[PDB]
RNA sequence: CGCAGAUAUCAGGAGGAACACCGGUGGCGAAGGCGGGUCUCUGGGCAGUAACUGACGCUGAGGAGCGAAAGCGUGGGGAGCGAACAGGAUUAGAUACCCUGGUAGUCCACGCCGUAAACGGUGGGUACUAGGUGUGGGUUUCCUUCCUUGGGAUCCGUGCCGUAGCUA
């Protein structure tokens, strides 16, 4: 899982100040994050359903997220999704 | 030969009733049983039939030399207690009873229901 | 001197009785381990079965944390289980 | 690293005199990964609630580590794979 | 089935499914469903602090994914149970219940189908609306031993009784 050691790396690399988790850059970043690692372990589990909901949901918000930060500032958006390598 | 002291397994079951007489070690010298006892088919549940045959029994034991018994049972047995009184009749010492009756821990299916 | 209950006369009793019990945190413990075995024959019968919570009187977490010590000492055979 | 406990029992043929340097035999491994906290107990001799292949006793032990999955995980191959050890169980001493 | 030496009993070994007592109006999971034990990997929920962004929310045609059991396919394995099926017995006759036996199947891996009384026969989200009573979890203050179904308040989930209200 993320720990608070990973959790500070992103927010001093994302993170808009050093207190900020609400920025959606920090959000995003680390449910994108935490996806990753979930698909490396659904690699070898092909079946853990009950894990493949919970990624499903993650990308359901993530681009919750992203589809609010396009609705403000596409700037914004497309500098933290260069930033990230997606697609969208 | 002989052995003075041994023991005594009893198996009562619905349909049938059975004992056998063995040392310790678990080498018989002798048994009887319902069908040797002479009922047949479906009179042998009764407890009388565990009289018959344990006393039968332990007076054989009595002649290969038995005095004393360890005693076993197992099942579920009308004639439990029926037997061990006709044991005791016969003239043998009750040397430690358990009721042993093989319970698993949730194995092997059993068959179905009936009606 | 005074009633198992009406106890209008000292504060809220630090004590129990054969409705309420938490008989671990109460007494009988040093703490929760297979290895301690002569503290886990307490829970059972001489039949080596396990006890019921409105038996003893355990919360459920302490109840499942000694069935799981209970389980792990018969795997490790440092307990007499119920056998042949 | 994570902390475990482990249980072992063994045959009576062994002696006292054998049980420590024959386990850290093995358990230089482990030392040679993390400086990893070793810590034994013996209490042996003693009897079982069961036989395993008609041993009436065995010479308990319980060993406190602080190491890795991969290394418990070898050791335990290691002990398993050995020609004395009756068992072995791995515990782990933290919250989960 | 035995009378070619059974059943029983004991010593040992081989073996494959399910894992009693914990365990029940009890916990988790969106639903299906979920317990032998240990390790690894991972997910969700709850409470408190309420530091952060500042309405980003709810629903959702279509669509994708999951989805009890029985079934299907390739492969493996196969103790017990057991569709079919054979016999016995009852029966007016019994292709059925009952008895003896017993194949596919149940089990494992990879894929399929994609249904049920899949039921709380109550779609989801949200605010207010008399209470009492047990109960699971976490906070917290007082008689305070402060080793307590302590007690009270609070939050979440879960059952029983019961007002107004509502319903043929």
């Amino acid at each position: 899982a993320l720990t608070a050691e990973q959790k500070k790396e992103i927010l001093g690399q994302y993170g808009l100040h050093d207190t900020d988790t609400g920025s959606p850059e920090a959000q995003v970043a680390l449910l994108t994050k935490r996806i990753q690692d979930l698909t490396e372990h659904l690699k070898v589990h092909k079946h853990d359903h009950h894990s493949r909901r919970g990624l499903l949901l993650l990308v359901g918000r993530r681009r919750r997220l992203l589809k609010y930060v396009a609705q403000v500032d596409v700037a914004r958006y497309r500098s933290l999704i260069e930033r990230l390598g997606l697609r969208r | 030969k002989n052995v003075p002291h041994g023991a005594a397994h009893i198996k009562s079951t619905f349909n049938n009733t059975i004992v056998s007489i063995t040392d310790p070690q678990g080498n018989v010298i002798a048994w009887a049983s319902s069908g040797h006892v002479g009922f047949k088919g479906s009179r042998k549940s009764t407890p009388f039939a565990a009289q018959l045959a344990a006393e039968n029994a332990a007076r054989k034991a009595q002649e290969h030399g038995v005095k004393k018994v360890d005693v076993f049972v197992k099942g579920p047995g009308s004639g439990r207690e029926t037997a061990i009184r006709s044991l005791q009749a016969a003239g043998l010492e009750v040397g430690t009873i358990s009721d042993v009756t093989p319970q698993p821990h949730n194995g092997c299916r059993p068959p179905k229901r009936r009606r | 001197m005074m009633a198992v209950k009406k106890s209008r006369k000292r504060t809220a009793a630090t004590e129990l009785k054969k409705p309420r019990r938490n008989q671990l945190e109460a007494l009988g413990v040093t703490t929760i381990d297979y290895k301690d075995v002569a503290v886990l024959r307490t829970f059972l019968s001489e039949r080596g079965k396990i006890r019921s919570r409105h038996v003893t009187g355990l919360t459920p977490q302490q109840q499942r944390q000694v069935a799981t010590a209970i389980k792990n000492a018969r795997e490790m055979a440092l307990l007499p289980m119920a056998g042949p | 690293m994570r902390p475990y406990e482990i249980m072992v029992i063994l045959d009576p043929t062994l002696d006292e005199r054998t049980v420590a340097p024959s386990l850290e035999t093995f358990l230089n491994v482990i030392r040679k990964d993390g400086g990893t906290v070793d810590k034994v107990d013996i209490w042996g001799r003693r009897r079982l609630a069961y036989e395993i292949a008609k041993h009436a006793e065995g010479i308990y032990a319980v060993i406190d580590v602080k190491a890795e999955p991969a290394t418990v995980s070898e050791l335990d191959r290691q002990l398993n794979l050995n020609e004395s050890v009756l068992r072995t169980k791995v515990l782990r001493t933290d919250k989960h």
